[PDB]
RNA sequence: AAAUUGAAGAGUUUGAUCAUGGCUCAGAUUGAACGCUGGCGGCAGGCCUAACACAUGCAAGUCGAACGGUAACAGGAAGAAGCUUGCUUCUUUGCUGACGAGUGGCGGACGGGUGAGUAAUGUCUGGGAAACUGCCUGAUGGAGGGGGAUAACUACUGGAAACGGUAGCUAAUACCGCAUAACGUCGCAAGACCAAAGAGGGGGACCUUCGGGCCUCUUGCCAUCGGAUGUGCCCAGAUGGGAUUAGCUAGUAGGUGGGGUAACGGCUCACCUAGGCGACGAUCCCUAGCUGGUCUGAGAGGAUGACCAGCCACACUGGAACUGAGACACGGUCCAGACUCCUACGGGAGGCAGCAGUGGGGAAUAUUGCACAAUGGGCGCAAGCCUGAUGCAGCCAUGCCGCGUGUAUGAAGAAGGCCUUCGGGUUGUAAAGUACUUUCAGCGGGGAGGAAGGGAGUAAAGUUAAUACCUUUGCUCAUUGACGUUACCCGCAGAAGAAGCACCGGCUAACUCCGUGCCAGCAGCCGCGGUAAUACGGAGGGUGCAAGCGUUAAUCGGAAUUACUGGGC
């Protein structure tokens, strides 16, 4: 470039391999519970939810989602599950 | 800025006397005021609504020795302002200070008055004022400032202001060489032959 | 558009480039315009000594 | 403050015929008209860095402009020359621009890597056809090819340069049998010359001894600088050979800014002292716009050498000239086209003003006080003049902007829509000088056009009498007067002007680029 | 940080501040929240060529407002202790 | 208290009149241009067209008090260089000040630009709920414990460079799990779940592995609720012209469920209903950034959106996103295009509508400038560094304002000009002559203020556990201004260095002669000139304005001539 906003774009690209990881993972996590829920198994659902809460809830404090998108996971996974039985 | 010019060609223009020449020998003797300056000055123009209105205007402003840009400003003030919009205007004529010097004398002309003004041989107030329109506000001083006294023309300026009517707004002290501004001149303290109306219809038709 | 050439004596051939300005003609019907003089190579009024602003006229001494 | 001394700085010149070695001498200098500088220190490390401004030259006739406005502006002259050929009626042109302007020069007798090629008959072929009076500074060894190296006359050595890298690591040798008994003979030729300086020199040597070579050196550039005689050195600059050595030549004779007497200048009229200055930091500030050009990339920059003054990046300056108001935003001083902005210009420096809107060629650029002119008030007449018309009818504003500019940037090419009909009409000085005119229209300000269509006075050598003449009555020319003068023959003759359309070169072609004329309405 | 700096008013080679309370994003001469009193520093027997508004000053300081340089050296010489 | 008090007509249809009616002029204004002319100062102004397209030079860095460290300088330490055991200086040691590159943090979304797009996703006014917010601030706490890396520093290689395949790695306030956290999240509940980072300063101890441990304070870190701020969203009204644009709309209008968002929402998907908008102008087409305000007007209104300020929008064109509190990002990423430049031909690199500057276009618009001294802004404990923000300087009568270009005196009312009824008049007190003054310009000398601060020393308390070390608040000390040869002041010389432009038939103020002869020419309108031209051209004179004047262009007025106020058939 001209500045010094290359190390700012190395670091961009950097945080967004990270980000991508996390996200990617999470993600996935929320795949298994809606997989579960589109099954229909209430206990193997929920044990996918307790599985997929503390990664999502870490991941909202890391920062790379937000508070109200974790609680908002959440929110829409206890009612399916309990709509789910 | 300054009408560098034949004087008394002005005056007869106007027919009447704007002083411009120190009065102390006459008018006619110096020039034939009474014919316009022209080779057909002889002849007499007939001298319409605008004709009358544009000659007092251009009286007063040879009279004070203002040109027309900020003649119009002495008038856009003077409408601002409240009262007649022509006392006041006159009002701000004499406030300027090439005026009040030469009412108070230190110069026989509003030209001289002018040099004195401008060649920072004045002080109003002490303070040393070179602004020949400088508005000069009531309750003050002119104090004509040591260095610029005894050269003799400030001397015989001071002489001649008698024979001339005395202001009513001025007390000066004739060589001690101060001069008050005890209030503004009103409308009767002055010629009564300048019909300010006119100029007032000049600059509002 | 067709402009006049005002004062007298001109020099304009068919390829001088001129600078034009408005104020018609009155008379010759349908031009509205003015070559203006000393400007563009469409030199002022040679001999004139008054209104010389007009026709572009250097001061002369005189 | 002051990067170099003014002492080690040296503007020079290289001036020449068509191809003599000019730009590969330049190239090879850089290794070791065009403006550009270089930091020689020396040839063994010696002599702390200079600053040596190269001001590289066109040799084209068309191009004459393009010398004789940096000649008044150099210091020194290095003429070149090739040595099969040696003297040019090109070389004898730039000669006399150069004693023009008495200019202090030195000769470098290129191409001894040609065959034919030979430099004691170059040096007499200078002594005969210009006038110069050359003392040999080398002599070479090895003819055409087998050309190695030269002999000096002060250090008696061979420097025989090394052709493994180009002529960087050059030897120092024995000087061997090959030549060392006439390189004795034009030593001492050499001594006897230097020994022109003073009566103390005749003293000197006539006590039947030689002298030292640091006081024939201080000697022979003294002999330099009033011009008395030039020195002559013997490279290969295609062959990477000699260069060296003439850049030691340059530091050795050529003239610093403080080598000469002063410049003098006019306060406003001539007066006794007028504005005599001289180079130096501390002076009111004083230039010669020596050059404009056509940025490419802004259309305008003025190339200047600084007399006497310092002037800065900002600093208004006074058009003495003009009598007008310039001033500096950008200041640029860099090889031939690259340009490295710097803040501030010391006498003796060469560099390029820009936004100088007004200034013109020749014209003194100074601080508010300084000379109203400082000579330079002569260049050339145009000698050949064409019509010209873009491709389509109506892009005549861009070509007139266009040859207006070029205009502006050579004095020597006009241009004027004679208004007898109206045709755009273009007066260069050669065929060559309109095609780059031409050119340079279509490429910067890109518009193709298309070229199209008194009392003679002619000089001419005293041979090609009988072939310009038959040139000039195969022109409907009728002649004036019979007349040759000493160094040729002055022709006179009335021909139409309709007519001879090329004569100028025609008139190169027939008198081997060697004659000059005049066509004003008879 | 909601500073509370001069906003640099009036002419060439005479200024005359303005003490105004402003985001600190905004431009100098730009937008402000609100102004608290002004400052002008060619003064001989203007209003101390000074003038403030301490309250409201007070005000934005309690809700955390940052008070520059020149601000914290105006309340200085308002406090008539310096 | 005052925050207003403000409204003019004329010329021209006719032989003449009165109406109707258009045209024209008098005013104010301009980012102006052109012609002629031009002395100065102050304050402003300055590409209105090609959002044409840009070369280079700068416009965004900072922190060593986060870290690994040592490339540069310096300080030292050991010298068996230089040598008179050195003051006459050899290398190794990050050891210390410091610091290139590197990891990391914060900034880079601000400030600066332009108005292309945008007729409503925008703007203005006024409300609202379904929200997030770095830095700033308040309240309560936590701040155990541990791992793997990974840049630089470097094993095998590439690559002209940019800069990649693998590795040997080593740090951290880089990352990751754990422990722990509830007025935090989910959940009606129970219950489940979530973080962190340390660095610096000195010191009474007293303990060492000269690592330090330890006590302190200064900052920094994590969580939650607050404020302030900023931002996102919704609504209503208003915000151009054309109907020689009357139908438009199928995620279209809404409903249900899932998904998405920081947040509500057809935002989105899948069904379902068939709705929704429209003569109060939908839809389409042209044009346009909007507002405070600016010009004008007695107003109402008309025109406008240069400067300055608020909002919006765009960044070479088209698209997408990533990082992040904040962007779908002027000086970041990626792709497609056009363009330009570099190349060793193998490859790349860029986006002036940032500041200058440039070509070009145009009637037309400036400095490749000086400082960050002010004030702001980023970083920082600070010192400080950076800032084409900003403060200043340059150019240009571009505008407004102020001043000067002399003042008094002076009748042979000179000469000369011009007119003349031949007497004279006018030029004209005008000149000259005489006396006096020297503003400004020019020299020379003094000289405010924009400068607050910051730093070093000091003392007091607050401080601790300690008179240390930190703050905070005084005292002293040296000091910091680009502008700058500042403003302003004083002295020197002499009226010297400083007046032009338009007009003179009526409107409209100011007339004669000559030469010209419906010619040349003038003209804003009416019109003038074909042999006595105040209308053309010159001269003499006069009138207006004046460092400007006039012309052209543009807006309102006058124009009640779009009549709402305030018109007519
Ligand atoms: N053989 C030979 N050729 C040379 C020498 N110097 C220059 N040249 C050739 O001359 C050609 C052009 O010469 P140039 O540098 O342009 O000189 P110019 O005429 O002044 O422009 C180049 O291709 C060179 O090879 C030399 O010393 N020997």
């Amino acid at each position: 470039n001209i500045k010094s906003a290359k190390k700012r774009a190395i670091q961009s690209e950097k945080a967004r391999k990270h980000n991508a990881s996390r996200r990617s993972m999470m993600r996935t996590f929320i795949k298994k519970v809606y997989a579960a829920i589109e099954a229909g198994d209430k206990a193997a659902a929920q044990k996918a939810f307790n599985e997929m809460q503390p990664i999502v809830d870490r991941q909202a404090a890391k920062g790379l989602i937000h508070k109200n998108k974790a609680a908002r996971h959440k929110a829409n996974l206890t009612a399916q599950i309990n709509k789910l039985a | 800025a300054r009408y560098l010019g034949p004087k008394l060609k002005l005056s007869r223009r106007e027919g009447t006397d704007l002083f411009l020449k120190s009065g102390v020998r006459a008018i006619d003797t110096k020039c034939k005021i009474e014919q316009a300056p022209g080779q057909h000055g002889a002849r007499k123009p007939r001298l319409s609504d605008y004709g009358v209105q544009l000659r007092e205007k251009q009286k007063v402003r040879r009279i004070y020795g203002v040109l027309e840009r900020q003649f119009r400003n002495y008038y856009k003030e003077a409408a601002r302002l409240k009262g007649n919009t022509g006392e006041n205007l006159l009002a701000l004529l004499e406030g300027r200070l090439d005026n009040v010097v030469y009412r108070m004398g230190f110069g026989a002309t509003r030209a001289e008055a002018r040099q004195l003004v401008s060649h920072k041989a004045i002080m109003v107030n002490g303070r040393v004022v070179n602004i020949a329109s400088y508005q000069v506000s009531p309750n003050d001083v002119v104090s004509i400032r040591e260095k610029a006294k005894k050269q003799s023309r400030v001397k015989a300026a001071l002489e001649l202001a008698e024979q001339r009517e005395k202001p009513t707004w001025l007390e000066v002290d004739a060589g001690k060489m101060e001069g008050t501004f005890k209030r503004k001149p009103e409308r009767s303290d002055l010629s009564a032959d300048i019909n300010e109306h006119l100029i007032v219809e000049l600059y509002s038709k | 558009v067709t402009s006049y050439i005002g004062g007298e004596g001109h020099n304009l051939q068919e390829h001088s480039v001129i600078l034009i300005r408005g104020g018609r003609v009155k008379d010759l019907p349908g031009v509205r315009y003015h070559t203006v003089r000393g400007a563009l190579d469409c030199s002022g009024v040679k001999d004139r000594k008054q209104a010389r602003s007009k026709y572009g006229v250097k001061r002369p001494k005189a | 403050a002051r990067t170099t001394p003014i002492a080690r700085y040296r503007n020079i010149g290289i001036s020449a015929h068509i191809d003599a070695g000019k730009t590969t001498t330049t190239e090879r200098i850089l290794f070791y008209s065009a403006a550009t500088t270089a930091f020689w220190s020396g040839m063994a490390k010696q002599y702390e860095p200079h600053r040596i401004n190269i001001i590289d030259t066109p040799g084209h006739v068309d191009f004459t402009i393009e010398v004789e406005r940096s000649m008044r502006v150099l210091d020194g002259a290095v003429m070149v020359y090739c040595a099969v050929g040696g003297v040019q009626p090109q070389s004898e042109t730039v000669w006399r621009q150069a004693n023009k302007y008495k200019v202090p020069r030195i000769a470098f007798v290129n191409k001894m890597d040609r065959m034919g090629a030979n430099f004691l008959k170059v040096v007499n072929q200078i002594k005969t056809r210009l006038g110069a009076n050359p003392v040999p500074l080398q002599l070479a060894i090895g003819a055409e090819e087998h050309f190695t190296g030269v002999v000096d006359l002060v250090k008696m050595k061979a420097i025989n340069w090394n052709d493994a890298d180009q002529g960087v690591t050059f030897e120092y040798e024995d000087i061997p049998a090959d030549m060392v008994e006439l390189a004795n003979e034009w030593h001492q030729n050499l001594i006897e010359s230097a020994a022109e300086a003073s009566e103390e020199l005749m003293e000197k040597y006539l006590g039947g001894e030689e002298l030292t070579e640091a006081e024939i050196k201080g000697a022979l550039r003294q002999r330099v600088l009033n011009n008395e005689i030039i020195l002559v050195t013997c490279g290969s600059a295609f062959k990477n050979k000699g260069v060296q050595a003439m850049l030691d030549a340059v530091i050795d004779y050529l003239p610093s800014p403080v080598d000469v007497p002063a410049i003098n200048g006019i306060l406003d009229d001539g007066k006794d002292t007028p504005a005599e200055r001289h180079a130096s930091d501390d002076e009111p500030f004083s230039a010669l716009a020596f050059k404009i050009a056509t940025d490419p990339f802004v259309g305008n920059l003025t190339f200047f050498r600084v007399y006497s003054g310092v002037v800065n990046s900002g600093d208004t300056v006074l058009n003495s000239v003009k009598a007008a108001r310039e001033r500096f935003g950008r200041i640029v001083q860099m090889h031939a086209n690259k340009r490295e902005e710097i803040k501030e210009v010391r006498a003796g420096d060469i560099a390029a003003a820009i936004g100088l809107k007004d200034v013109t060629t020749g014209d003194t650029l100074c601080d508010p006080d300084a000379p109203i002119i400082l000579e330079r008030m002569e260049f050339p007449e145009p000698v050949i003049s064409i019509a010209v018309e873009p491709k389509t009818k109506a892009d005549q504003e861009k070509m007139g902007l266009a040859l207006g500019r070029l205009a502006k940037e050579d004095p020597s090419f006009r241009v004027w829509t004679d208004e007898e009909s109206n045709q755009t009409i273009i007066a260069g000085m050669g065929e060559l000088h309109l095609d780059i005119i031409v050119d340079r229209m279509k490429r910067e300000f890109n518009v193709e056009a298309n070229v199209g269509k008194m009392k003679v006075e002619v000089e001419t050598p005293e041979e090609n009498t009988g072939d310009v003449i038959g040139d000039l009555s195969r022109r409907r020319g009728m002649l004036k007067g019979q007349e040759s003068e000493v160094t040729g023959v002055k022709i006179h003759a009335e021909v139409p002007l309709s007519e001879m359309f090329g004569y100028a070169t025609q008139l190169r072609s027939l008198t081997k680029g060697r004659a000059s004329y005049t066509m004003e309405f008879l | 940080m909601v500073t509370i700096r001069l906003a640099r008013h009036g002419a060439k080679k005479r200024p005359f501040y303005q003490v105004v309370v402003a985001d600190s994003r905004n431009a100098r001469n730009g937008r402000f929240i609100e102004r608290v009193g002004f400052f002008n520093p060619i003064a001989s027997e203007k209003e101390e060529g000074t003038r403030l508004d301490l309250d409201r000053i007070a005000h934005w300081v309690g809700q955390g407002a940052t008070i520059s340089d020149r601000v914290a050296a105006l309340i200085k010489e308002v406090n008539k202790a310096a």
